[PDB]
């Protein structure tokens, strides 16, 4: 594991309101410009949301698990994007420590060991996700820009909201489910977002980075 | 306005004119996901009262008015809020109960009541907010030989508490001596019914859905269903779109929204545009004409 910098990555649509050719000064939880990003199965904390980037070719990433203690005594959220449809299941799954399958078969979901109440269920190249939790709602935003090359592209990409869910649970620890990735932590900030003719976010400016990027705000 | 009876020459300002609305438009989203309580109300077999199924109802739209006509509920008692208020608060983690009990027993399923079933089988709290519904089931829960498949508790060395379920099958003790097996004062605390199609009205089986439902509060609030009306364009109307309420004229537009957006806003705050949840068409909202009504006198 190493430490790198995120140029201008992590900017997403804050709300579901259309705006045409404008500049909006908003306050929200974001990933600060040029913050320190952990580059990587340890357990990582969940401070007011996380930003997860993944780059792979072998498709080893298979999902995520979230919870407060993961002791099978409090509700845990499992997201598995196996091969065709994504399964979201919210309960006290008795997960195994290391769910790994050799290599065909595409079976044997022995990730968990026992079942419980299980209230909520749901079905449906530089993959970037933002996971936020607020007001009892879990919000997952995603973007998939096919990388042209092999380095990390310092560029701007807005993240459209993939799903908003009323799971209504509590989460403080999150892990990763395997068969390179980047982890960053969000903070409250104020941003200036630029909107084209088509309610697309094309550029963003922070308001706590530099002297110039405060006079701009 | 001038507070005088002698108006001189000039153009005097006066009241204001507005174009008042004439219709009301309400357009809630497509009505797709609703629960087939068909599985909850039209099943072949139900559970015994001692092992009552706490049926879970979630993630759908409340449409049980067909059950008003398809199933003529002879019993309908609601001790909580009025049904007319059910649109203000909906339910997501709501529970339902399925009972198969006798005839002269539906009166015992009521708050503050006493009896064998109320004390040993199913006890409701004093502050009970729910609806009891019952209906006769001779045609599908009675048999000439006898429906020996529904059981009920008779003996227990304690009283019950609101919303408690017991499945215990251990023998009941009545005397001082320790007990191993039946025989003497040591009875089995489970006894079945003997429903037949030719019983009297008070002994025929009643399928009793004690909708002891509530559990309204939840991060999610799957709701009851809303009525929608038609849409009127090029006219001054009072509109309500998914909780956004206003007045104006809804004309055709050419803005290219993105698939995840609902409303639109101008440079300041105002809801310039909107998207209809059903036909998925951009609609421009323009405010009603208003201004001054100035007067010219010589
Ligand atoms: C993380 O990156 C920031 C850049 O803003 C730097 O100031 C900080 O020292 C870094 N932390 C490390 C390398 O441990
Ligand atoms: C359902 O929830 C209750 C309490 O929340 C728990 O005691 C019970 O074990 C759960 N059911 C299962 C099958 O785990
Ligand atoms: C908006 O979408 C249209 C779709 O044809 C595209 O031509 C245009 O370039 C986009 N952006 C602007 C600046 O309007
Ligand atoms: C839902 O959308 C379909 C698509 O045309 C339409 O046929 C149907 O009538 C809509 N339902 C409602 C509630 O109007
Ligand atoms: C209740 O559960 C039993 C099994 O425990 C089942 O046979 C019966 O059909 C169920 N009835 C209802 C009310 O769904
Ligand atoms: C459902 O039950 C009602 C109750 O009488 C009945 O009228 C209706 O035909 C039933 N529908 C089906 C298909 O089970």
């Amino acid at each position: 594991q190493s430490y790198t910098n995120s140029f201008t990555r992590g900017v997403y649509y804050p709300d579901k309101v259309f705006r045409s050719s404008v500049l909006h000064l908003t306050q929200d939880l974001f990933l600060p410009f040029f913050s320190n990003v952990t580059w990587f199965n340890p357990v990582l904390p969940f401070n007011d949301g996380v930003y997860f980037a993944s780059t792979e070719k072998s498709n080893i990433i298979r999902g995520w698990i979230f919870g407060t203690t993961l002791d099978s005594k409090t509700q845990s959220l499992l997201i598995v994007n196996n091969a065709t449809n994504v399964f979201i299941k919210v309960c006290e799954f008795q997960f195994c420590n290391d769910p790994f399958l050799d290599v065909w078969m595409e079976s044997e979901s022995g990730v968990y060991s026992s079942a419980n109440n299980c209230t909520f269920e749901y079905v449906s190249n530089l993959r970037e996700f933002v996971f936020k939790n607020i007001d009892g709602y879990f919000k997952i935003y995603s973007k998939h820009t096919p990388i042209i090359g092999r380095d990390f592209p310092q560029g701007f990409s807005a993240l459209e909201p993939l799903v908003d869910l009323p799971i209504g649970i509590n989460i403080t620890r999150f892990q990763t489910l395997l068969a390179d990735y980047y982890v960053g932590y969000l903070q409250p900030r104020t941003f200036l977002l630029k909107y084209n003719e088509n309610g697309t976010i094309t550029d963003a400016v922070d308001c706590a980075l530099d002297p110039l990027s405060e006079t701009k705000c | 306005t001038l507070k005088s009876f002698t108006v001189e020459k000039g153009i005097y300002q006066t009241s204001n004119f507005r174009v008042q609305p004439t219709e009301s438009i309400v357009r809630f989203p497509n009505v797709t996901n609703l629960c087939p309580f068909h599985e909850v109300f039209n099943a072949t077999r139900f559970a015994s009262v001692y092992a009552w199924n706490r049926t879970r109802i979630s993630n759908c739209v409340a449409d049980y008015s067909v059950l008003y006509n398809f199933a003529p509920f002879f019993a309908f008692k609601c001790y909580g809020v009025s049904p007319t208020k059910l649109n203000d608060l909906c339910f997501t983690n709501v529970y339902a109960d399925s009972f198969v009990i006798k005839g002269n027993e539906v009166s015992q399923i009521a708050p503050g009541q006493t009896g064998n079933i109320a004390d040993y089988n199913y006890k409701l709290p004093d502050d009970f907010t729910g609806c009891v519904i019952a209906w006769n089931s001779n045609k599908l829960d009675s048999k000439h030989s006898g429906n020996y498949d529904y059981w009920y508790r008779l003996f227990r060395k304690s009283k019950l508490k609101p919303f408690e379920r017991d499945i215990s099958t251990e023998i009941y003790q009545a005397g001082n001596k320790p007990c191993k097996g039946k025989g003497p004062n040591c009875y089995f605390p489970l006894q079945s019914y003997g429903f037949r199609p030719t019983y009297g009205v008070g002994h025929q089986p009643y399928r009793v859905v004690v909708l002891s439902f509530e559990l309204l509060h939840a991060p999610a609030t799957v709701c009851g269903p809303k009525k929608s009306t038609n849409l009127v364009k090029n006219k001054c109307v009072n509109f309500n779109f998914n909780g956004l309420t206003g007045t104006g004229v809804l004309t055709k537009s050419n803005k290219k929204f993105l698939p995840f957006q609902q409303f639109g806003r101008d440079i300041v705050d105002t809801t310039d545009a909107v998207r209809d949840p059903q036909t998925l068409e951009i609609l421009d909202i323009t405010p009603c004409s208003f201004g001054g009504v100035s007067v010219i006198t010589p």
